[PDB]
């Protein structure tokens, strides 16, 4: 079970600002990871696949990049909506699995 | 019959004879325990982990009726994959692979498989393999592998290789990604030696997969009587999946070679850097060393008293000079 | 024709040890060419991934917190896929949430799934 | 015997789209015959699957392959076998023909330049030609078949008193005007690059040359196949193409002929400007050693004889020259203009 | 219409009815009047020049029936050149090359031909072009120019064209001979730029040139719809003319390529012999001023002194290894 | 040699070949219910086989001697020309028809690993009736599946006619073009990690060694897909229409044959840029080196021959320390450019 | 200058004569004369006759001899015409064809071209040259000596033969062109100069013009094959298809060796970067050891007043005895790192 550790948890940051979140896997996964955003009481929302391709609909903002087994998404400029929990996901298995979530809140 | 290869230190010989009411293993090192397999009609699996130890090996040859020809096969490690076809068993010859992440350094260990009737023989030079899932099968029921016959084993046997060879093909996957960002932007002498020994570890790769698609191939498509036509459409899937691998390391293959290509393009503009780098630095010291040569030579006659202080005005020219150079080097953009 | 929904039902209190099932009506698309994920989420805690279905060559993959415990199927004529929950715990208390993926290319030996469509989620709590 | 692949963790009867562009979907039809016509753009499949048993030639194109379903159902509705499907859905491919006794499928490739990061990407379309449909497989919005949709709309050409088969072949050739103009625009290319490189040799214009370099490679490897095609298109004529319109694809395989010349003329010129942008950067760094040859060989002799002076042994003549030093001073000038000379008739 | 063209000096009419028993010739500066208007009698050759007045262009396309889309083709500087077949007349468009060794670069024009019943109407933009000899094979009666009909007229102005073209090629031979000369003995700097240049005006001629012979090839074995059936050789001739123009193309890009590698390998051995210099004066002066600062320190005690002329003694020990040294670098070739 | 018989009327048979040892006849006569291998040496022995009902299979393995060719073809009734052509050994690929035969000129290839030299040999094939005429320059052929597959019923070779057994033969030489490319795909890897790695002469002679060995193959199979295109797009009354798709087939395999071919020479074609590249890449490292140490040694020289001047006007009086702050400031020099080279990463 | 114009351009105007050789099944002569109306009386005959009128530079003897055959004057200028691509043309009388005739010269290193006609007109073959000399002697011999089959047949027979005795000498020409590049090559590979690379470019120039040459002649060939004329008998279009055969096999010879000579000039580049590295390694290794010594005694050789310096160590040798030890130090890395 490929473990995807997502640092860091509790990120904070102002509407303007830029938002890094790094994710990591226990082991190889050939580029097959995904990023989705939860609002809180809602359901999640896929933003990138791949780790770089960007979804379709999704703001142009939102960015990602696969470093080995290394994954970042980045907010370049932060909104007002773009407050919510973001989370890791591996696919290069049958059995996949997310990450812990990392919240921005605002500041 | 000799052991060409390097790894001769340990030894064990495992058994797991095995059938749908139970299974039997022992982990034995003395010949004559593993030999009154051949005639149980339960399938068998024997795993000879030692190759160096040449007795046993001749032993079981000369007692499963097998060719000496093809036991030279075995003690023979530099060797491609190969598939032979015999009246009484079949012959294949396949590699393992372990890649080491820190030291980019692929090492390959040979495992040969003899197929007989409801028996299978490994012979491993070392201990250590990736059949466990295949073990485990046996051990636990968790497939259709223990209501089978030996041909299936040799096909698990055979799957569980070509997924290490997919996990291994993940592990150059991440490598291959690393190196092209580092090459792309800030390369090093360093780099440049990762890339040549990528290279040449998937040429490695390269040159035995290609051997394995065709020992798979020739495994479906024409069945000796030793595999059942039941098990063909498994051979078959382990054949697409040898496909899968070496179309992965073809595209692999040019990308590492693009990245070469890119690199080495761009030496002469290196060459005129370090021309420019060295004659800048001759040229401005050079004359400057002529005349404090010529002031200090040991004549008698030489005004080095008093006329203008004496040493400001050769530091002065110096400077003068010096700077004249910066400037003329100024131009041209050197 | 329609937008493509995601409807569960079946969320209820069950005692632990009990059973209950779970369905997700697929709308907007047909539930064979897709491939069908039931994810968890507990209450104050993270996502996880426990189930799923691949409805045309009907193979299934189970999470290892609920593998021999739960049990997930389609019905390609309803366009509805299931997931029967038996021998529950007191952690099965989560909104289970039904979602849609496709399969998509990284290189030839690699592959990787992504979901789009989520349902809106049914609560299961596991008490008293 | 053809036979669907097994692919490693991928469920054993699935159909992935192997690409990257999932922005948008479209289905366009065009039902034409000698006297009306009728086009319409839609999103159901329903509304075009009917349109398989029908009398006068239909054009059905669906933009946006990552919906494999609709693949699938059209696949099925019209009898395609899933190994056809499977090629449709794989953009990593060569240009390929497949006759079958009910169907004809091909793989094509079309091209979009761009001047801008001297980017070359292409787009797999693929054509299936059937009783009465051509049936269209695109990726994403934009194509070249612009001029057999206006022909087709104002009853200009011979198009619209034809079958099918016409329609197939003006589709190629259309795409073949498009190879074309993509040939224009690397003369374009070729020209601001070789202009660039002969006074501006640096590393950004050998990766230039190179990415150019590899522009060409992939582009032979994509015209050979079309050729290919061409020529199984009209010196193997199969049941679903008429007697007529056979000399139409010889006319398209020797324009492919004339492609693939072109395609080889252009790999010739490319090594040609890196053959110069290597000449130039020696011509500076010939120019740069010549200097500091020249620096060295004027000082280190005069040094060497500098230090010679520069020592003692204390019984040396080293006075009473007409104090001498003038007499040292004079060698030195007199050898420095010497080997000055000589650079001269060196023209260094 | 509307034109690309760049010069408007120059505006003239040429006017030229011939027959066997004698020729009008007026050279009206104006419109005046067109002396066949279709008449289908007697050959007539009227030459216009200049595309300003475009006027001219609009009222000859209106008289005689030309469409308007060729009239349009024809008011441009950037097209290639083509041939249209009508019922009523044929339309063929060329170009002329004008070259001159001074500036080293070649200026184009575009020149139309519409062959009429009895009528060959021309375009132009320049004065003073190469249909000079025509116009005196017209005015003093040699060869068969005054025999039958007009397309033989064509026929002259085509052969005069590619005459023009065998003498421009003559040129770039006499130039190529040139540079090659210059190559072989002295390198520059300049030369790769003048044998870039050299090479830009081949590929434009070799994009030229090409659409003048499918011109030509398309012109005979067509079946023309009205053209004398005694004219057909000579066509055929001037295809061969045509042919051969393109294949002497094809050899000087030839050339013109290897002439780039020669001066690449100048420039290498131009590299190398600085480099053997430089290493051979710092091999045989170095050592020699390091001996001369060795006994020039300043130790107090030293074991330096005059032994049997010990400045000649070391003088003349710095002059063999200096000997030595030297017959090292001639024995080694450098 | 190309000019051999240059002076001769048309149709004289002379051999151009190096093989002037060998000679033997091999005949497989094979029927649906049996076969019957024969070897001989007598022309008069395969005669009668000419009109046998049966598919036969006379390979005459040594050409050397022109008597045994011009019996055949005289009994045969075979053109001298195509016969001339024949025991030319330079003869380029081809197909040629006729009324009653079919005329085809193959190469088949030997590969030495230890001396990377490429040979051919050259092979041709006469389709009379139900007999297919075979004729070689040495021993050794590429066909020995096609032997086993007539003495062992592993397909349907002797279910039917010659043309079948002449797809066969063709289908053969193109798996001996794979094998060799194979071949040659090894000797490229290799002579690239050679020019990579370690740039020598031997290293350059054996890149024009290769570079020659493929002109000659691409000269060699390009032909080779016009064969099998005349072989199976237009027939022929010899050959049977359920032959073509085999023939088909196999001229598939000759265009990966020929693109396989074309990215070998590509790849061979910048194996001498690489060279000169890698060896500019030693000779900047050797480069960089003497830049270094003249960089770190002018400016200490200067300023050490700067305090030793004959000038007897400086405050050389034990200033403060003289010796010991010139060695200071010597240091200092030498550490600050040795940091500047380790910034720009050369050290 | 009108079409019709039979100015003749070419450097030999030495030497005319005029050879005939008429052969038949039963009866065979041979005659050289130097006047045309001598071998005029032949257009009208019922055997197959060869006249060779070798040397074209007096143009009354073609102009007389084209009008009595009714050859065109279009084909009279193309005839008289050195500066020709060679060229095949068709008649309802006759057939035209254009050929070449090469001479290599191995001392010169220059390539000489011959341009020879040839006009068959019902059963007559004319011959026309520059020169005196060719390379039909085998044809000759063969009339002559009773050889081949070239006695018993028409004069389509002696076409082809003249035809195949040029492809022969074609054949020659580039073996004798092979030798060149092997020694070639040789000398490049082993021994590299500075006059290689002029010799590559005049080889390359040579095997440019061979191509020029070349490539027309197969397309004289196929179009002679392919298209038959009703001229030709139905019975020699396998001679003919051979000679085509030969030519497209000369055209891949000459694809060949321009690929060898392409080659040299990278080989010759390797080479010299070669001796670039030997040399800058040589420099580097003097550089390496004699500048820190030079800085050593620099350092030693000062004018500082406090100096310790008198006698530290035995003094003088100790300073000589470490840069002894400094220079093994180098010279023995550089033995290591394998550049000395
Ligand atoms: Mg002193
Ligand atoms: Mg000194
Ligand atoms: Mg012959």
């Amino acid at each position: 079970d490929i473990q995807m550790t997502q640092s860091p948890s509790s990120l904070s940051a102002s509407v303007g600002d830029r938002v890094t979140i790094t994710c990591r896997a226990s082991q190889s996964v050939s580029s097959a990871v995904a990023w989705y955003q939860q609002k809180p009481g809602k359901a999640p929302k896929l933003l990138i696949y791949s780790a770089s391709s960007l979804y379709s609909g999704v703001p142009s903002r939102f960015s990602g990049s696969r470093s080995g087994t290394d994954f970042t998404l980045t907010i370049s400029s932060l909104q007002p909506e773009d407050f919510a929990t973001y989370y890791c996901q591996q696919s290069s298995s049958s059995l996949i699995t997310f990450g812990q979530g990392t919240k921005v809140e605002i500041k | 019959l000799v052991y060409t290869g390097k790894y001769r230190e340990d030894f064990e010989i495992e058994v797991m004879n095995y059938s749908i009411e139970e299974f039997r293993e022992f982990k034995t090192t003395d010949v004559e325990s593993v030999l009154p397999f051949r005639d149980s009609s339960t399938p068998t699996w024997i795993n000879i982990t030692g190759i160096h130890r040449t007795d046993v090996v001749q032993r079981v040859g000369e007692f499963f009726g097998i060719h000496p020809l093809v036991l030279e096969d075995i003690l023979n490690v530099h060797q491609r994959p190969k598939v032979e076809f015999f009246e009484n068993y079949v012959f294949i010859v396949l590699k393992m692979f372990t890649y080491d992440k820190n030291l980019h350094e692929l090492e390959s260990e040979q495992v040969s498989l003899i197929l007989t009737k409801n028996c299978v023989l490994m012979f491993q030079e070392k201990i250590g393999d990736v059949f466990d899932p295949v073990r485990e099968r046996i051990r636990y029921n968790r497939g259709i592998i223990r209501k089978k016959r030996a041909d299936y084993l040799l096909y698990s046997l055979i799957d569980a290789l070509v997924d290490d060879y997919f996990v291994l093909l993940e592990k150059i996957d991440d490598e291959i990604d690393v190196l092209e960002e580092e090459v792309l932007e800030r390369p090093e002498k360093e780099t440049v030696q990762r890339t040549h020994q990528l290279k040449r570890n998937l040429v490695e790769l390269r040159k035995t997969i290609w051997p394995l698609r065709e020992v798979l191939s020739s495994l479906y498509r024409d069945v000796p009587p030793l595999i059942e036509k039941e098990t063909v459409p498994y051979f078959r899937d382990v054949y697409d999946h040898t496909i899968q691998i070496a179309d992965t390391v073809e595209t692999f293959r040019d990308i590492v070679s693009g990245l070469l290509d890119v690199y080495l393009s761009s030496v002469s503009n290196k060459t005129n850097e370090v021309m420019k780098v060295l004659t800048i630095i001759a040229t401005i010291f050079m004359p400057l060393t002529f005349i404090a040569g010529i002031y200090g030579m040991n004549f008698e006659y030489m005004p080095e008293l008093r006329w203008k202080w004496g040493y400001p005005v050769v530091l002065a020219v110096m400077g003068v000079i010096a700077v004249i150079m910066v400037v003329y080097f100024k131009k041209k953009k050197w | 024709i329609s937008e493509v929904q995601l409807v569960e039902s079946g969320g209820g209190l069950v005692q632990p040890g009990g059973s209950l099932r779970l369905s997700c009506a697929a709308s907007g698309f047909n539930v064979s060419y897709y491939s069908i994920h039931w994810v968890r989420q507990a209450p104050g805690k993270g996502l996880e991934w426990v189930a799923s279905i691949s409805s045309s060559s009907g193979s299934t993959s189970y999470a290892d917190s609920v593998k021999g415990r739960f049990t997930i199927s389609a019905d390609t004529s309803k366009n509805t896929a299931y997931l029967q929950m038996n021998s529950l715990r007191a952690e099965d208390t989560a909104v289970y949430y039904c979602a849609r993926s496709y399969w998509y290319y990284i290189w030839s030996y690699s592959y990787g799934n992504a979901m789009d469509y989520w349902g809106q989620g049914t609560l299961v709590t596991v008490s008293s």
